[PDB]
């Protein structure tokens, strides 16, 4: 927490960190998003599933359950998923996922550094990403603030 | 070809009970759908499975018993409106509410087909 | 819901007496008129369509840019004058006939069994959710020879009505 | 990215930048070097077509753009059709004190619409490149800016030409919507049957509304009412450039989005060509006879030529070939524009266009006499010159596909058209110094600019109507090699 | 439920407008009251039902509908958008992802309210006036919208939201202000020249209501020219150099929009008419080539970022 | 389940299908000899379509022309694009290829009348169709856009 | 999907039902020629179609390099040669 | 699907009353005693502010009561 | 869900403007009855990229392109009227 702002949410339990200042609008489905004002991919937004499990861990393996969630349900038809490498901490005592990806359509140069979580009878799938021509200048700024995602309650 | 649907004469009760067997598989795997957050074609099938419904509710009622007939315009009605809502959180798009009460319409349509 | 087709069918009806008022009146100033009010009535038809780019782009461009010279054009009247501008025999039949074919090729044919198909390529990609920013990547980049094209189209044509419309 | 499939085209927006740039400089300065440049950019961006010869057939832009061998000929042929017109308005231009400049940037804009039609492969450029075409096509044909006969055609004919791309854009909608979401031509047969609309009524409607747009754009005879009220008070070059350009790049699409994105109702497809090629072979050439006029009867002895290449569309590519349609469109231009070249002529010495003005021209101007008879004998085609020989192939590409009635239809009307090739050449060769008329009898060659381009290139015109009949060889075989059409 | 919630932000945002209006009106009576030298604010509502309780004084001309729909249009024209002012970081009427180009579409449909009401009156007056007028509002939209998408292209966004705040990333400093000034001059003058106000009648047949739609219709105009001077260029609600913040930056707003009706008012009073041959000068051979210079300057400025 | 659109071919070697995770029937009958399938460009196939008893509605053959396809982008039914390019790791075609295709109604159109043009339908409702598809050859010039 | 103009189509409810309503409660409630102009909006319905060709481009600018700044360069280079071309000729003249 | 207030009443209605209650007659004061004693800037100012705080005066319109007595005369009416 | 009838209004425009274009008696009607059937094919390409085709946006990327040629062909047709009415007297 070097210059970040803790934007917590004490009714969803999910908290975590923004780098500088970036703005504050709806998103379609995600809640925050919060986007950084110049940018147009730049932007690190959360959502919820309402399941009824307790650990990523038990719905399915870490590099199996991030194939099924980014070949299946993330990535669009007309882009390939360039999943990189994936990670794992954790906080408490709850598994927490952490991966990386790169939605390459044949227009539109991004990709994405998205973790994921559960808890509460919800299912965090936080997801930040910015612009492929400009990603090794935002690579662990991003990434610092990805794994800033916390379960709380 | 639903504004033909309109001219042509209403469905028999045997074909609303084919149709609403058909509505129920199709309200099945609407999941492909409601992950990819494709709100338009969502919209789309709900406000034409509802109209459906509206036309196939009171048809498939009429081969049902007395005892079915309380209960099952119980579920049909709870149906109803845990469609209208859905109907509700599309047209206000969030995603939670949506899958909340798509689940809420499957485990309302599983027992419309028992009638 | 029933507000929005509700409102389709009154967009619809007052769009299609709107395109009579077009075709049918005596003052061709009431026709061009009609055609301001029917073209506001294409731009809520595209805000209803959910392509709100498309409809504020055809509002901006097509009344207001269009309409001005129509009745600039219209109020300074001018001059009056098998399918060839020949009627009262043949552009009814043709005219009944091609509404009577149109007509059995979009009531007779299931058109939401159509949208249940070819579903994958409207999924919406998850990473951009706006719409003229879509406009802006499918149009800039991916239709880059057409964009190139209506530039040199625009430019002949702005260059062709300077050298015609003076004299 | 790089499209580098696109530099002869690339070449003619070089061109319309640099004739841009000369008409911001000087604006007076410069009547003949303009149309230098401009002539060396046609020959620029041929010689870059040619050294792009052997190139595969890439889609070069975003699934947009198709270099075909098949486009590439197409293209060539615009090309040729734009060099050997573009002498032809350099007399009219000083003659009807208009805009040289202006003039030329319609005619390489038109020639640019034109080779973009030739590739277009979205649904989108098959309506931007064709309507660039056609609003250059309207500036083009209200040019001549003294009367009110020219300007109440062109309008008429802009209503038309909007009424033509708008029920062709009708019928690409129902495609659009029929075939999922669909464009690419490739692709959009497979947006059919993804959707099970093969046997639909839609994708009917959808065939039966993009060949009427596409017969007001070939001028067959539900859909020719057009050419000759247009090509009266039009000038004669534009009536050249237009017809020839028009017809050659709707062919062009003819065979593009008839082949590729209908392949699985080719039934009715036929059919419907087959309609409108019987028809327009007959009506053609059964009003040309009976017109006083010559560039109206001109006008529909076009509309019985392009009948004829209907017969090269309705074969495919295997039974005789799309070649015996391609080698008839290069003897159509060679055999067309020289005959325009000699109307062109008669009108910078006479002024005049009725046909009857032409008794007398024998024994004053051998030269254009014999020119304009060699190019109407051509158009018929009873010696062995170029036009014979392409009715010859197309004839025999139609016998060798089985379609009979095509065929004989096709030289029923071929008779037909001799009738009034032979009554123009009454005219031009006798005189009996009456029947020879006013503006005919003070002809004055000798008050005349120079040697001129519009002489050169109608002995190259006359030469190509007399010769690549004899030498045709060569041209079969490299217009065989064009397989690639699919 | 179901309406009250929806329709409460349009029936709070028309109030807010007709007290605009209402300011807008009374601020011009004020500053011609100190470069000219209570019951006064209510005069203005006497001025509007004075304009409102009339005549309706139709002559026997038989164009009926587009006497009644004329000034309607021409209101239509400035009045539809309104819902595009982020007042602050909430309270905008709609998300509108398209912020700005629908303001652009509305006011360029008002010159088929100008044409309406030319042909509407059975005057040559009226008709010549709404040629001119119909002719100034379609000779002004270009740079306009020049400057416009100059602004757009600096943010790299069209929905005003996105764009109020993206101008608070700087400071100060980060305002278009000092980003362009060019185009602010751009923007000042196809705001005041637009509106029949910096240079200049037509409504010789319109009286009782029409005559008040067209006045409520030039200071609507006013008024949505003004917010947009505040949303482009002076900030929408950011003093960088809960509830609480809506309230203060609507305050902070309507003091930028109180500060381009002191300059507007001021410069209509210290410049006179164009004369019409200046102003089209102007506009065709002056104003939009610099518009398209500095659109060129701030299409060669974000490359870098 | 009419519309069936007779054009009695002559049938294809039945094989058995070797499944996929996602549920796909495959059966990969003649190996290619050239490069894979790329993702996203056009290619040509020849194939028999066929319902779960195996009658025929559709036909490469019936229209003798290779069906130019753009796979991969999600233009076709996911069987197509998870048969020919493989999803779960399947391996992908090669050019002269010849392979069977079981289509689970999960990849197909679900239990949607996929084709409805006048009352009856093209497909009828669960129709686990049978293609067997014929990869004959690579577009020309195709590009991955 | 109703949502982003939801509230816009009861503003245009209430704002076109509005002129009419006061139409009522107040009627209860007791040949030129010159093309000069029309050739003014001529060259404008032109620059306004490449102003709306403008519009998306520069919405969509930020997630594309200079490749998207080479195409809309070379669009107001034809631009402003139209322009000048509208300079150099008899077009404005006033 | 937020509801970050989950306020019933009191919140808005209280700051409403005050900006419409407290505010108007001072602002009206202000624009009465500070009617010449005034620069240009503070005149600017002072309409800005105007301008800012226009609805709250509809109830101080109409009502006029400590605005006339130049002098130290007697009510002799 | 009507929203079907969105394209039966279109075809309604496409017949009505296509009437009105064969028997008119000047020239800007029948050009305004042209860009009516420009509005028939334009709403279809619209309805058409709502109903299948939203990831690309090809028929509203193609409406665009129509409504710029629209503008094209009805900016040059009214300047043949124009010159018309300058050329009559």
């Amino acid at each position: 927490p070097k210059s970040y702002s803790p934007f917590v949410d004490r009714e969803d339990g999910y908290s975590y960190y923004y780098p500088s200042d970036w703005r504050e609008f709806d998103f379609r489905a995600h809640d925050s998003a919060f986007k950084d004002r110049y940018l147009q991919l730049q932007n690190v937004r959360v959502r919820f599933i309402p399941t009824e499990k307790n650990d990523i861990h038990e719905v399915g393996p870490m590099e199996e359950v991030v194939y099924d969630l980014v070949k299946h349900k993330f990535a669009a038809p007309n882009q390939v998923a360039t999943i990189y490498d994936m990670k794992e901490r954790v906080e408490d005592g709850k598994n927490y996922y952490t991966f990386e990806y790169g939605l390459r359509t044949p227009i539109y140069a991004t990709t994405s550094f998205a973790t994921v979580a559960v808890g509460n009878n919800r299912y965090y799938t936080l997801i930040v990403g910015a612009n492929e021509r400009r990603w090794r200048k935002v690579k662990k700024q991003l990434q610092v603030v990805a794994d800033s995602l916390k379960i709380l309650q | 070809f639903i504004k033909e649907k309109y001219f042509m004469p209403g469905l028999s009760p045997e074909d609303a009970a084919a149709r609403i067997k058909q509505t129920a598989e199709g309200l099945r795997d609407m999941r492909e759908m409601l992950d990819h957050m494709s709100w338009r074609y969502v919209i789309f099938y709900i406000r034409l499975k509802q109209a459906y419904l509206s036309q196939d509710l009171t048809n498939a009622m009429n081969i049902l018993p007395e005892s079915r007939r309380n209960d099952y315009v119980q579920a049909a009605n709870e149906l109803v409106e845990n469609m209208s809502e859905l109907d509700f959180y599309v047209r206000t798009p969030k995603v939670y509410e949506s899958y909340l009460y798509y689940e809420k319409t499957l485990k309302s349509i599983d027992n419309v087909v028992e009638f | 819901g029933p507000i929005h087709d509700f409102l389709l069918v009154f967009l619809g009806s007052g769009l299609l007496v709107g395109g009579l008022g077009v075709v049918l009146l005596p003052n061709p100033i009431f026709s061009a008129f009609s055609l301001g009010f029917v073209l506001v009535c294409i731009s809520l038809l595209y805000i209803l369509s959910n392509s709100h780019f498309v409809a504020a782009a055809q509002l901006l461009i097509y009344v207001g840019a269009i309409n001005v010279l129509i009745i600039f054009a219209v109020m300074f009247m001018n001059d009056s004058e098998n399918l060839w501008t020949i009627g009262n025999g043949i552009t009814s039949l043709v005219c009944t006939t091609i509404l009577f074919l149109l007509m059995s090729t979009i009531l007779d044919t299931s058109w939401y069994g159509v949208i249940w198909t070819t579903k994958l390529n409207q999924i919406l990609e998850q990473d951009l959710i706006s719409n003229s920013q879509q406009i802006g990547i499918h149009l800039s980049t991916d239709f880059f020879l057409p964009f190139e094209l209506i530039s040199i189209i625009l430019l002949v044509a702005l260059i062709g009505a300077i050298s015609v419309a003076r004299q | 990215f790089d499209g580098s499939f696109i530099f002869p085209e690339c070449i003619l927006i070089f061109g319309l930048i640099l004739l841009l740039m000369i008409d911001s400089t000087s604006d007076q300065k410069d009547i003949p070097w303009l149309y230098f440049i401009s002539s060396t950019s046609f020959v620029m961006s041929i010689t870059a077509l040619l050294f792009r010869w052997r190139e595969e057939p890439m889609i070069s832009f975003s699934g947009n753009f198709q270099t075909n061998n098949f486009n590439e000929i197409f293209q060539f042929l615009i090309l040729l059709c734009s060099t050997l017109c573009i002498p032809l308005s350099v007399e009219y231009i000083e003659c009807t004190e208009m805009a040289i400049t202006e003039f030329l940037l319609f005619i390489l804009t038109a020639t640019l619409g034109g080779m973009f039609l030739c590739g277009a492969n979205d649904l989108i450029t098959i309506f931007v490149a064709p309507e660039c075409f056609s609003l250059c096509s309207y500036l083009l044909s209200g040019y001549t800016k003294k009367d009110i006969r020219s300007n109440e055609a062109t309008m008429k004919y802009l209503l038309m030409g909007g009424a033509s791309s708008s029920i062709l854009v009708h019928g690409f909608s129902w495609l659009y919507g029929s075939s999922g979401g669909e464009i690419e031509l490739q692709e959009i047969v497979n947006g059919l049957i993804n959707t099970q609309m093969y046997n639909s009524p839609g994708i009917s409607i959808a065939l039966i509304f993009i060949t009427v747009g596409i017969g007001f754009k070939l001028s067959l005879a539900p859909s020719h009412q057009w050419t000759p009220d247009v090509y009266e008070d039009s000038p004669t070059p534009v009536v050249a450039f237009l017809s020839v350009t028009s017809k050659v790049a709707a062919s062009a699409s003819a065979t593009r989005i008839f082949d590729i994105p209908f392949y699985f109702s080719s039934n009715e497809w036929h059919l419907l060509l087959e309609i409108l090629a019987i028809l327009s072979m007959i009506f053609g050439n059964l009003i040309a006879i009976t017109q006083t006029s010559m560039k109206r009867m001109l006008a529909y002895s076009s509309i019985g030529q392009i009948g004829y290449v209907i017969i090269g569309i309705i074969v495919g590519d295997s039974n005789g070939g799309y070649a015996s349609m391609i080698t008839y469109m290069l003897f159509y231009i060679a055999m067309n524009l020289g005959t325009f070249a000699c109307i062109i002529l008669f009108g910078l010495r006479t002024g005049t266009d009725n046909i009857r003005d032409y008794a007398g021209l024998y024994t004053k101007d051998p030269f254009l006499a014999l020119s304009l008879a060699l190019c109407l004998l051509s158009l018929g085609g009873l010696p062995p010159l170029a036009g014979f020989f392409g009715k010859l192939h197309l004839f025999w590409c139609g016998w060798q596909a089985g379609l009979y009635f095509l065929v004989s239809i096709g030289l029923l009307t071929s008779v037909l058209s001799i009738y009034y090739y032979l009554k123009i050449i009454k005219l031009l060769m006798t005189g009996r110094n009456q029947e020879i008329t006013p503006h005919m009898r003070n002809y004055r060659i000798s008050p005349l600019r120079s040697n001129n381009s519009i002489e050169l290139s109608m002995i190259v015109c006359v030469i190509a109507s007399t010769i690549p009949g004899i030498s045709m060889n060569p041209i079969i075989a490299i217009a065989q090699d064009t397989l690639f059409s699919f | 439920y179901g309406l009250i919630w929806i329709f409460v932000p349009i029936f709070s945002l028309v109030l807010g407008i007709i007290t605009g209006v209402l300011v807008i009106v009374w601020l011009e009576r004020e500053i011609s009251a100190g470069i000219q030298q209570p019951l006064g604010i209510l005069q203005a509502l006497a001025d509007g039902t004075k304009l409102l309780f009339k005549e309706n004084l139709r002559p026997s001309r038989g164009n009926t509908p587009l006497f009644s729909i004329g000034p309607s249009i021409a209101v239509i024209s400035i009045l539809l958008s309104y819902s595009v002012i982020p007042f602050s970081n909430h309270l905008v009427l709609a998300d509108l992802n398209i912020g700005i180009f629908l303001w652009i579409a509305i006011s360029s449909i008002a010159p088929i309210g100008l044409l309406m009401s030319g042909y509407g009156s059975n005057n040559k007056y009226s008709f010549l006036g709404g040629l001119r007028a119909a002719a100034q509002s379609i000779s002004y939209e270009i740079p306009l919208t020049l400057c416009v998408l100059s602004i757009s292209l600096l943010s790299n966004s069209l929905s005003t939201v996105d764009i109020v705040e993206a101008q608070s990333k700087y400071g100060f400093w980060g305002w278009n202000l000092w980003r362009q000034p060019i185009g602010f001059i751009i923007f000042l003058i196809s705001s005041l020249a637009e509106c029949e106000r910096l240079p200049f009648g037509y409504q010789t047949e319109y009286s009782g209501i029409k005559f008040g739609l067209f006045y409520v219709a030039s200071y609507l105009n006013l008024l949505i020219s003004s917010l947009f001077v505040t949303v482009l260029y002076l900030g929408g609600w950011n003093i960088s150099i809960q509830i609480f913040g809506t309230t203060i930056g609507i305050f902070i707003t309507l003091a930028k929009t109180y500060l381009f009706l002191f300059v507007s008012i001021a410069t209509r009073w210290t410049l006179p008419r164009l004369r019409m041959d200046q102003l089209l000068n102007l506009g065709w051979k002056f104003l939009l080539p610099i518009s398209l210079g500095n659109l060129l300057l701030t299409t060669s400025f974000q490359l870098f970022s | 389940a009419t519309r069936i659109d007779y054009y009695a071919t002559v049938g294809d070697p039945l094989c058995e299908y070797s499944y996929a995770k996602s549920g796909l029937g495959f059966c990969d009958l003649d190996v290619g000899f050239g490069d894979e399938a790329p993702r996203g460009v056009l290619v040509n196939i020849h194939y028999t379509a066929r319902f779960a008893d195996g009658t025929l509605f559709d036909s490469s053959y019936k229209r003798a022309r290779p069906l130019t396809m753009r796979i991969g982008v999600g233009k076709v039914i996911r069987g197509l694009d998870q048969g020919i390019l493989g999803g779960e790791g399947v391996p992908p075609m090669r050019v002269g290829g010849k392979r069977k295709l079981q289509i689970p109604p999960k990849l197909a159109y679900g239990p949607e009348p996929a084709g409805c043009f006048s009352g009856d339908c093209n497909i009828p409702g669960n129709a686990t169709l049978l293609y067997d598809i014929n990869f004959v050859e690579i577009y020309p010039g195709s590009n991955t856009r | 999907l109703l949502y982003e103009y939801d509230i816009f189509w009861a503003f245009l409810l209430i704002s076109s039902a509005i002129p009419v309503l006061a139409f009522l409660i107040s009627g209860v409630l007791s040949l030129q020629f010159r093309i000069r102009y029309y050739m003014f909006a001529l060259v404008f319905v032109v620059f306004d179609v490449e102003t709306v060709f403008l519009y998306p481009w520069a919405m969509s600018f930020d997630v594309l390099g200079v490749s998207a700044f080479i195409e809309a360069f070379i669009f107001v280079l034809i631009l402003i040669l139209g322009l000048v071309y509208a300079w150099r000729k008899g077009a404005l003249e006033w | 699907n937020q509801q970050e207030l989950s306020s019933v009443v009191l919140d808005i209605g209280i700051i409403s009353v005050w900006y419409f209650l407290v505010m108007p007659p001072i602002i009206m004061n202000w624009l009465r005693v500070r009617w010449y004693r005034r620069k240009f800037f503070e005149m600017y100012l002072q309409f800005m502010f105007v301008f800012m705080f226009f609805p709250g005066l509809l109830l101080w319109a109409p009502f006029l009561n400590f605005r006339k007595f130049p002098r130290d005369p007697n009510m002799k009416n | 869900m009507i929203l079907e009838h969105v394209l039966v209004l279109s075809a309604y425009l496409f017949l009505i403007g296509l009437y009105g274009l064969i028997t008119s008696r000047n020239m800007v009607r029948a050009l305004m009855c042209l860009e009516l059937i420009l509005n028939a094919v334009n709403m279809n390409f619209v309805t058409f990229s709502d109903f299948f085709d939203n990831s690309q946006l090809k028929g509203e990327i193609f409406c665009i392109f129509v409504i710029a040629i629209a503008a094209a062909e009805a900016a040059i047709g009214l300047a043949i009227v124009s010159s018309i009415y300058r050329n009559r007297k």
